[PDB]
C-alpha cells in the first residue's frame, strides 16, 4: 500500500486581531490512508466540537481535511494542532503564529 | 474553462464493521454535494446554496445513484480482496474520482474516469475515452472484461453528455459564485529576526478560484533558491490563502519585490515594501 | 449529476 504522511497547517480564517472573534483552522492534506486524529488545542487541552470538512482528496489520491471552530486569539492564548495518523510514529503538534 | 467533479471513497473496516462510503461533488473548487453511508439521514445532501432547489426527483435520483455506486463499490472491495489474495482482516480503500471538464464555449473539453486501490492507481479511462489503462495483472482482468461488455462507450456518453449538461446547468445556477473571480487582498509584513536579516512576507487572501501564484523577486531575478512558500489552503468561507516569505539582509528590503497572478486581477501585482 | 456505474471489477 502506498502510504502518505499528512502536511499539516494551522492557521486563522482571518487576519487575527486580538479580541475579535475569529476561526481556528487546522489543515490536513497529502496523506494516505483516511482514517485521521485531528484536534485543536486551547493551552494544551482539546478544543471541543470542532467541526471537519467532508472527505475530499487529491489528483494523486491524497486525502485532505479542514478542521475548525470559533475562536478569539488573545495575546497570551497558545493555540495549537495535534494530529496522529499511522504514518505518524507518534502524535505531530503544530503551534498557531497569526504570521506563521 | 471550467470542471466537474465527484470523489468518491470506500473503506472496508472488518473489526469495527460493514464498509464506510464517502462522496462528495465539486464544481470546480466549490463542493455542493455529499454523501454519508455512516450518516443518519441516508440521502444525498446539498453543500452549496444553488443546488437546493433543484426537486425532490432530482433528489431522489442522485440518491438512488450513489447508494447504488456505495453498494457496487462494497462488492468490489471483496472481488479485489481475492485478486490480491489478501486477508479479511486488512482494512483497505477504493477510491473512484470521474467528471468532465468544459470549455470557455460551454463545451466538452476532458472526461476523466478512474479507479484507485490502497492509493495505488488499478485502472484508469484514458483521454481518448475508448479505451481503459491497466496498472497491474488484476487491473488487466478488470481491463478485458470491461472491454468486453463495451463499458467504456457508456462512460462516453455519461461524461461527453449528461456531466457536461449537469455542469453548465449548476454553472448558470451558481452564476453569481462559480463565475465570479475574487481578486486576492495582498498585504506585505515586515519581522525582524536579527539586526542583519528580516523576513519579509508576502500575503494573498479571500481570493477564488485557489489557483495563484506568489513570487518573490531581488532586481528583476527571481528568488525561489531563498523563498519559503506555503500550500494554498481553504480559509473556510469558500475563499483561498497563501503566502510566500524570505529573508533579507538589512538595508535590502526595497530592492525586492512580491509579484501576485490571479484570474480576477486586470494584470500582475507588484508590491514593494514601504 | 452522478453517474450510473454499476461495474463489477
Amino acid at each position: 500500500m502506498i502510504q502518505r504522511t499528512p502536511k499539516i497547517q494551522v492557521y486563522s480564517r482571518h487576519p487575527a486581531e486580538n479580541g475579535k472573534s475569529n476561526f481556528l483552522n487546522c489543515y490536513v492534506s497529502g496523506f494516505h490512508p483516511s482514517d485521521i486524529e485531528v484536534d485543536l488545542l486551547k493551552n494544551g487541552e482539546r478544543i471541543e466540537k470542532v467541526e471537519h470538512s467532508d472527505l475530499s482528496f487529491s489528483k494523486d489520491w491524497s486525502f485532505y481535511l479542514l478542521y475548525y471552530t470559533e475562536f478569539t486569539p488573545t495575546e497570551k492564548d497558545e493555540y495549537a494542532c495535534r494530529v496522529n495518523h499511522v504514518t505518524l510514529s507518534q502524535p505531530k503538534i503544530v503551534k498557531w503564529d497569526r504570521d506563521m | 474553462s471550467h470542471s466537474m467533479r465527484y470523489f468518491s471513497t470506500s473503506v472496508s473496516r472488518p473489526g469495527r464493521g460493514e464498509p464506510r462510503f464517502i462522496a462528495v461533488g465539486y464544481v470546480d473548487d466549490t463542493q455542493f454535494v455529499r454523501f454519508d453511508s455512516d450518516a443518519a439521514s441516508q440521502r444525498m445532501e446539498p453543500r452549496a446554496p444553488w443546488i437546493e432547489q433543484e426537486g425532490p426527483e432530482y433528489w431522489d435520483e442522485e440518491t438512488g445513484k450513489v447508494k447504488a455506486h456505495s453498494q457496487t463499490d462494497r462488492e468490489n472491495l471483496r472481488i479485489a480482496l481475492r485478486y490480491y489474495n489478501q486477508s479479511e482482516a486488512g482494512s483497505h480503500t477504493l477510491q473512484m474520482m470521474f467528471g468532465c471538464d468544459v470549455g470557455s464555449d460551454g463545451r466538452f473539453l476532458r472526461g476523466y474516469h478512474q479507479y484507485a486501490y490502497d492509493g495505488k492507481d488499478y485502472i484508469a479511462l484514458k483521454e481518448d475515452l475508448r479505451s481503459w489503462t491497466a496498472a497491474d495483472m488484476a487491473a488487466q482482468i478488470t481491463k478485458r472484461k470491461w472491454e468486453a461488455a463495451h463499458v467504456a462507450e457508456q462512460q462516453r456518453a455519461y461524461l461527453e453528455g449528461t456531466c457536461v449538461d449537469g455542469l453548465r446547468r449548476y454553472l448558470e445556477n451558481g452564476k453569481e459564485t462559480l463565475q465570479r473571480t475574487d481578486p486576492p487582498k495582498t498585504h506585505m509584513t515586515h519581522h525582524p529576526i536579527s539586526d542583519h536579516e528580516a523576513t519579509l512576507r508576502c500575503w494573498a487572501l479571500g481570493f477564488y478560484p485557489a489557483e495563484i501564484t506568489l513570487t518573490w523577486q531581488r532586481d528583476g531575478e527571481d528568488q525561489t533558491q531563498d523563498t519559503e512558500l506555503v500550500e494554498t489552503r481553504p480559509a473556510g468561507d469558500g475563499t483561498f490563502q497563501k503566502w510566500a516569505a524570505v529573508v533579507v539582509p538589512s538595508g535590502e528590503e526595497q530592492r525586492y519585490t512580491c509579484h501576485v497572478q490571479h484570474e480576477g486581477l486586470p494584470k500582475p501585482l507588484t508590491l514593494r515594501w514601504e | 449529476q452522478y453517474i450510473k456505474w454499476p461495474w463489477y471489477i
